[PDB]
């Protein structure tokens, strides 16, 4: 059958844009990317592993107020941080299957992504979507099957404090 | 030691039962209030996580 | 010795108190977010004023 | 060219392209536009942008009762005002695109717009869902960074009055 | 004098501690107890507003 209605393009003439678009940013100490920033959710809650890297230093020093329990920021930053980052988060996706790898599956409890790195200071970088909100941060993971498990710590409209699988690596 | 007479017996708490004696042992509640408050918090954060 | 046990009661309030507040926040979040709700700011204003 | 639901003859006679209303009036001071009426419901909401603007100063006087805290009037209008009146608002739809412009999206608990707007003297215009139902009045606004949030009040199906990231201020 | 006669002692209310005295009384408690609830309905209507 046909569309019998359009409220965006209906047609194409080629492929040169991209679906969503990154707003990450890497985030150095001793000039080494130890991490990846971005300032989300309403209140803003990045800090796992650029606890120690530096987004800026100012920044740093201003943003701590933390449950260093298992890591979790309640402090937020400036409305001129927020708008570089990411887009803010307040529900769960779980129909996104871009981000950075090539499928984003939520079963079992567990988000899996296909074998692929978990090399140091990969640590901290969003799972960004396909209206690029944020649905977890990877603290690590480990491989098994033929898939790769993550550890994340999450906040949408459910969330967990952290929580870790049965293997893990420290990414 | 002002003076006003109390009781010379029973408890040894130098200068024995006395209304001052025991304005004094009223510290007690002190110890009490600040623990009900670490019970609560450790329970309650085992709970969180259990709870979503 | 009771001059000397007040300020137990207070070091230990205030000190409990702190880690208290980060619990108070991080609760309601994860319970169910917990974003928007009123439901935070009751708990909120306790630890609100024990980090300032 | 047969489409789902036909909502044109074929013949520019009607259009998608609605965007402005017929119930606004600008209220000048100084010779200037520093705001704009409506006298919105049938309890009248409007003076926060228009309360040192005003309208006419007799309207005003009359009805005038307020919390002030929050800067909204309730109060009843007589007859003659009704029957011209904006929608009663008691209820709040979820995702707004009008205005005035081109979008007033509704989500993570924030309107945002793109930079270019919150200018004075095309605020005061509501945000209507295309029945003219009132969520907030905008009032003013301050950039985000490449956004710019919105300094609002609103009054619909619960109160939450002055939703901001943290801090709008009206202009 | 009262009319009714009243007696007691070591204080009098001027006509002494009777049920007609603490009757008369009764209206300074009338303000404070309306204000308790007074507070609750200003404070319910704010936590909605800082909510978000």
């Amino acid at each position: 059958p046909t569309q019998k209605k359009k409220s965006k393009p209906g047609k194409r003439m080629r492929n040169c844009m991209k679906i969503e678009n990154d707003c990450i940013f890497p985030v150095m100490l001793d000039g080494k990317v130890n991490g990846y920033a971005c300032l989300v959710g309403d209140k803003v809650m990045k800090p796992a592993h650029v606890k120690g890297t530096i987004d800026n230093p100012e920044l740093a020093k201003l943003t701590f107020k933390k449950s260093s329990k298992y890591d979790l920021e309640c402090a937020q930053v400036p409305v001129c941080m927020k708008s570089d980052a990411s887009k803010f988060t307040h529900e769960k996706p779980e129909g996104h299957y871009n981000w950075h790898h090539g499928a984003v599956q939520f079963s079992n409890g567990r988000f899996t992504i296909p074998t692929g790195s978990g090399k140091p200071g990969d640590s901290g970088r969003p799972i960004f979507d396909n209206t690029g909100k944020v649905v977890a941060i990877v603290l690590g993971g480990a491989n098994e099957g033929a898939r790769t498990a993550l550890s994340v710590v999450t906040w949408n409209k459910d969330m967990v404090t952290r929580i870790t699988p049965e293997e893990s690596v420290e990414w | 030691k002002d003076i006003v007479p109390y009781a010379a017996k029973n408890d040894a708490e130098f200068p024995s039962i006395s209304t001052t004696a025991w304005q004094w042992l009223a510290t007690t509640s002190g110890p009490l209030t600040i623990l009900v408050v670490a019970i609560i918090v450790v329970v309650v954060v085992s709970i969180v996580v259990c709870a979503r | 010795a009771s001059l000397g046990l007040l300020i137990v009661i207070s070091s230990g309030f205030s000190c409990f108190l702190c880690s208290v507040a980060r619990t108070k926040c991080l609760t309601p979040y994860q319970l169910a977010p917990g974003a928007q709700l009123p439901t935070f700011i009751a708990l909120l204003c306790c630890a609100k004023s024990a980090r300032a």
